[PDB]
């Protein structure tokens, strides 16, 4: 469960991300495809190389979903309901992959947020992304 | 990765008693029932709507036999699983787009199926040897991914 | 999410286990220590010799906790509260290990329930053990 | 664990700019903050009760120096990580009783610390090379467990 301090940290960190959320979403995806090639099995229809137009667009979608989760941080199971259904039933992405994108999102945040990515904030963001991942895999079976 | 002579003998002894058809069909069928997201690769197999439908599906049975047949062949190459499965690894990566986590899931389902079939004969040391094998086979099938 | 149908399957299967629970708990631990030797890093203080009375005693405790969880399957976070506290705050077992014990519990059940371990029941028991594991790791951070 | 020549050069170039003592202390501290169950091995280290207590803990910092110093030495032996880390693997198993999952967690924390320190210089291709390294080191440290 996210603590009061976790929620303050997540809101502050994502607040600082600000207008860059879409850029950072695309960067995290790029980092994932390069670092964890098995995740590419889910995107055979995508151009997955650097500067991909599909990846830039998709990163905006991912970022928007995260922004919404931050806005509804006390009701993520419901705020992410449709997206959980999509990943569980249409896409059927193996749950193991959510930790890979989560890690790539943390790395991206670290690379852009020198003052804000303190150990406490890192810890809170990891918990937050774990919680998003848990919600997104809650309807698989 | 590297099996001891005692582990190898335990693997080979059990496998000589395995009905690859029943075990293969049972393992693939249970993979699809227990982890239904794995059905994503098999929509062409037809009716996968209930457990009974999955288990009795002729295409699931045929594919399970084929998969466990290749697994069985792999047991003759316990010291070079990576070499032997190299071709199949590339195929599953590039042509079939199968996440290698699926091999790990199948391996654990296979262990359950062996336990179900053999009962007390599937002792903890026999299980332990099979866990090394299934980990090795999954790793070998994952090894050429890119 | 354990469905009412899962709960039906779990209750029926564990009912059949009956007084063998303690024995199967010990067997599951033995299987885990042999099959997944990294789990032994949590038990360096134990006697892990063949037929260890310490292991057998511990298997009985694991089994009793599961029996309680089955009996309170609608209310597992409450039933397991003290055990969740213990694993989170004292024992501090990495969450990855819960899947290893759960698998060994399934294998044990398979080995002893030829008639009852149908694909549907296998699926329900896997979900149940994953739910137990979720409750036991819920307070870790 | 197969790095390209370009990846090997990028690993070496970045590492030449790393203060190993500092980065080691930071990575071990972040491990104990982010995944607080990992504090279980460090009862003797004193106060670990808050993020600041952990990060500034002199015993944590001293230990991080040792750990990353061994890691750094391993980067000279990328083609033989298993041999390089064999005695440390045996030690962490037989004497220290450290679950090898901890090596995987530390690897990912280290990648975060490198990103944090280097900013834009820690590019997606540089990260990808470090992911290969950190997976290889964790696998090597787990290899002699039994
Ligand atoms: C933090 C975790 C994640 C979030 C917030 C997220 C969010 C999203 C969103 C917002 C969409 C678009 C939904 C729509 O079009 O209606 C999407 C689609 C998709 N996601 Fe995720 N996702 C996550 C994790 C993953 C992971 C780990 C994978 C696989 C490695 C994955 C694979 C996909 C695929 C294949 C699509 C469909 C792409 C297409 O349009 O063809 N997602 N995701
Ligand atoms: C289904 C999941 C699990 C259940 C139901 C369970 C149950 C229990 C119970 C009932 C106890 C005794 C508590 C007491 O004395 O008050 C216990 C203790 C313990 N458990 Fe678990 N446990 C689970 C998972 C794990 C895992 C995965 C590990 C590590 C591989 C583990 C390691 C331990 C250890 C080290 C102790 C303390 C033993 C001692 O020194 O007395 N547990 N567990
Ligand atoms: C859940 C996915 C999945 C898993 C777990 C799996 C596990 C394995 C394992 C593990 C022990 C082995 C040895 C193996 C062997 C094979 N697989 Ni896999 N395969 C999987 C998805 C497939 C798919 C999909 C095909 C194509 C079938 C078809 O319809 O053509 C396939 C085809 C094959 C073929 C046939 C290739 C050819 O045409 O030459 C073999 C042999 N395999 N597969
Ligand atoms: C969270 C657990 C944990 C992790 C992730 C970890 C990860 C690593 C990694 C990974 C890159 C390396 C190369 C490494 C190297 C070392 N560790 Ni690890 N160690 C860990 C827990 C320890 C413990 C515990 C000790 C003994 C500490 C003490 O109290 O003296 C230790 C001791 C060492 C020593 C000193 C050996 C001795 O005392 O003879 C070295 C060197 N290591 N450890």
């Amino acid at each position: 469960v996210l603590s009061p301090a976790d929620k303050t940290n997540v809101k502050a960190a994502w607040g600082k991300v600000g207008a860059h959320a879409g850029e950072y979403g695309a960067e995290a995806l790029e980092r994932m495809f390069l670092s964890f090639p098995t995740t590419k099995t889910y995107f055979p229809h995508f151009d997955l190389s650097h500067g991909s137009a599909q990846v830039k667009g998709h990163g905006k979608k991912v970022a928007d979903a995260l922004t919404n989760a931050v806005a509804h941080v006390d009701d993520m199971p419901n705020a992410l309901s449709a997206l959980s259904d999509l990943h569980a039933h249409k896409l059927r992405v193996d749950p193991v992959n959510f930790k890979l994108l989560s890690h790539c999102l943390l790395v991206t945040l670290a690379a852009h947020l020198p003052a804000e990515f303190t150990p406490a904030v890192h810890a809170s963001l990891d918990k937050f992304l774990a919680s998003v991942s848990t919600v997104l895999t809650s309807k698989y079976r | 990765v590297h099996l001891t002579p005692e582990e190898k003998s335990a693997v080979t002894a059990l496998w000589g008693k395995v009905n690859v058809d029943e075990v293969g069909g049972e393992a693939l069928g249970r993979l699809l029932v227990v982890y239904p997201w794995t059905q994503r690769f098999f929509e062409s197999f037809g009716d996968l709507s209930t457990p009974d439908a999955v288990m009795g599906n002729p295409k699931v049975k045929a594919h399970g036999k084929k998969v466990l047949g290749a697994f069985s062949d792999g047991l003759a190459h316990l010291d070079n699983l990576k070499g032997t499965f190299a071709t199949l690894s590339e195929l599953h990566c590039d042509k079939l787009h199968v996440d290698p986590e699926n091999f790990r899931l199948l391996g654990n389902v296979l262990v359950c199926v062996l336990a179900h079939h053999f009962g007390k004969e599937f002792t903890p040391p026999v299980q332990a040897a099979y866990q090394k094998v299934v980990a090795g086979v999954a790793n070998a099938l994952a090894h050429k991914y890119h």
